[PDB]
């Protein structure tokens, strides 16, 4: 059994910050990169970032580049995303998702191999 | 830097085929085999369907087929039926080593 | 195998002459690694302990 319950959705002011947690169940963060997604309403999933949890080594595309900040507390097997200078297009559905299996010898962080999903939490906008 | 598309949305009948397919670049399609494609309904998360183009998803029925050619790759649908109601997002890794989505397609009824 | 994704950064260093060297690394960071078969490693090796 699997579960990535993320944190409750939070309306904030354009421009302003908020902290994004996603809670592990069933297994050990450690095992897997975290990959970070989105969907506004009506339209498609936007890819925003992966996180190696051990060594919080993360890469984004270029959109979110500054905008995005990663931690991570695997003794609370929690993994967070941050986001700062929110707009209007940030009134979307982020999840977070387990992508690949970490081994020490083969790099499956980039590809697009979602095996579970959060149920999906609202960073918001007035 | 996201740049793969797709058919906005098209139509299926039922017991035929349909073609749903999606193309990009080079850089991220031709350059390694590493595609994907996730069935999501609304009010729900989303559920992957196949992985590296023909590595067999779990619950996916014979009908949902997977192939890539080049610059492009696609679900040919065979039989084609109706409870299926929602999106086939496509989705590939790009060589700059990033994962894209395309814009989505609906199968709809069918 | 060296598994990282190294990339060459090109540095002028002096008049008509360049120095090549090491930019950011594409993707995740990785070991580097050999494999050997360990059955067919250990036959040959008592075949070499048999002489
Ligand atoms: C040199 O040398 C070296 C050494 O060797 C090398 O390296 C290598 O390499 C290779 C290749 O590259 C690699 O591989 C990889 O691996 C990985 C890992 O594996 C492992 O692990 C896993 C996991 O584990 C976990 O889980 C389990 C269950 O399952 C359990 O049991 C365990 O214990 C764990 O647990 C966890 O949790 C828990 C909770 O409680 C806890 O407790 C603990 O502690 C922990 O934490 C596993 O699984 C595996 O196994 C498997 O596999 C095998 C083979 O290998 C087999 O035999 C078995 O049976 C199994 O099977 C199963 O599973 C699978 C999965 O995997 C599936 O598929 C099948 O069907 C069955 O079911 C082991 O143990 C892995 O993971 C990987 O895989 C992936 O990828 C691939 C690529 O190729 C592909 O193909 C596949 O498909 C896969 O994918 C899949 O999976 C994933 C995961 O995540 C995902 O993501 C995806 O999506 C997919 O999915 C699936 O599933 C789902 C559900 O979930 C569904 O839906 C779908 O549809 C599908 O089905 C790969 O294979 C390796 O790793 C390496 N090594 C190291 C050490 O690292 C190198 O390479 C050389 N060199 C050169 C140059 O080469
Ligand atoms: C090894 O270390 C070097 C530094 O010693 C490091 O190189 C630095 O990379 C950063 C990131 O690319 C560079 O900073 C950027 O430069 C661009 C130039 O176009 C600026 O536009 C950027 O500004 C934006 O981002 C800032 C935050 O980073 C914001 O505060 C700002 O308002 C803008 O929004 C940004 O400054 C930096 O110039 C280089 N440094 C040098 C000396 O070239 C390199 O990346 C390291 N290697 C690895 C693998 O990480
Ligand atoms: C690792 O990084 C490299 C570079 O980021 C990726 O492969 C290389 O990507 C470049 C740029 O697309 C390719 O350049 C092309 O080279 C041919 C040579 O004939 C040239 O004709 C073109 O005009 C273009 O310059 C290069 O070929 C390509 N190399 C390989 C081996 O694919 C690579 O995808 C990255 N790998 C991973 C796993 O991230």
């Amino acid at each position: 059994q699997v579960q990535l319950v993320q944190s409750g959705a939070e309306l904030k002011k354009p421009g302003a910050s908020v902290k994004v947690s996603c809670k592990a169940s069933g297994y050990t963060l450690s095992d897997y990169y975290v990959h970070w997604l989105r969907q506004a309403p009506g339209q498609g999933l936007e890819w925003v970032a992966w996180i190696n949890p051990t060594s919080g080594r993360t890469i984004s595309p270029r959109k979110f580049q500054g905008r995005v900040t990663m931690t991570t507390d695997t003794s609370m097997n929690v993994a967070y995303m941050e986001l700062r200078g929110l707009r209007s297009d940030d009134t979307a559905v982020y999840f977070c998702a387990r992508g690949g299996w970490i081994s020490l010898y083969v790099d499956y962080s980039y590809y697009p191999n979602f095996d579970s999903w959060g149920q999906g939490t609202l960073v918001s906008v007035s | 830097q996201p740049v793969l598309t797709q058919p906005a949305s098209v139509s299926g009948s039922p017991g035929q085929s349909i073609t749903i397919s999606c193309t990009g670049s080079s850089s991220d399609v031709g350059s390694y085999n590493l595609v994907s494609w996730y069935q999501q309904h609304p009010g729900k998360a989303p559920k992957l369907m196949i992985y590296e183009v023909n590595k067999w998803a779990s619950g996916v029925s014979d009908r949902f087929a997977g192939s890539k050619s080049g610059n492009t790759a696609s679900l040919t649908i065979s039989r084609l039926q109706a409870e299926d109601e929602a999106n086939y997002f496509c989705s590939s890794s790009t060589n700059s080593a990033t994962v894209i989505f395309g814009g989505g397609t609906k199968l709809t009824v069918l | 195998t060296r598994p990282n994704n190294n990339t060459r950064k090109s540095v002028r260093i002096g008049p008509g002459q360049t120095f090549y060297a090491t930019g950011d690394i594409i993707g995740d960071i990785k070991q580097a690694h050999c494999n050997i078969s360990e059955e067919k490693w250990n036959d040959t090796l008592q075949k070499v302990g048999i002489e």
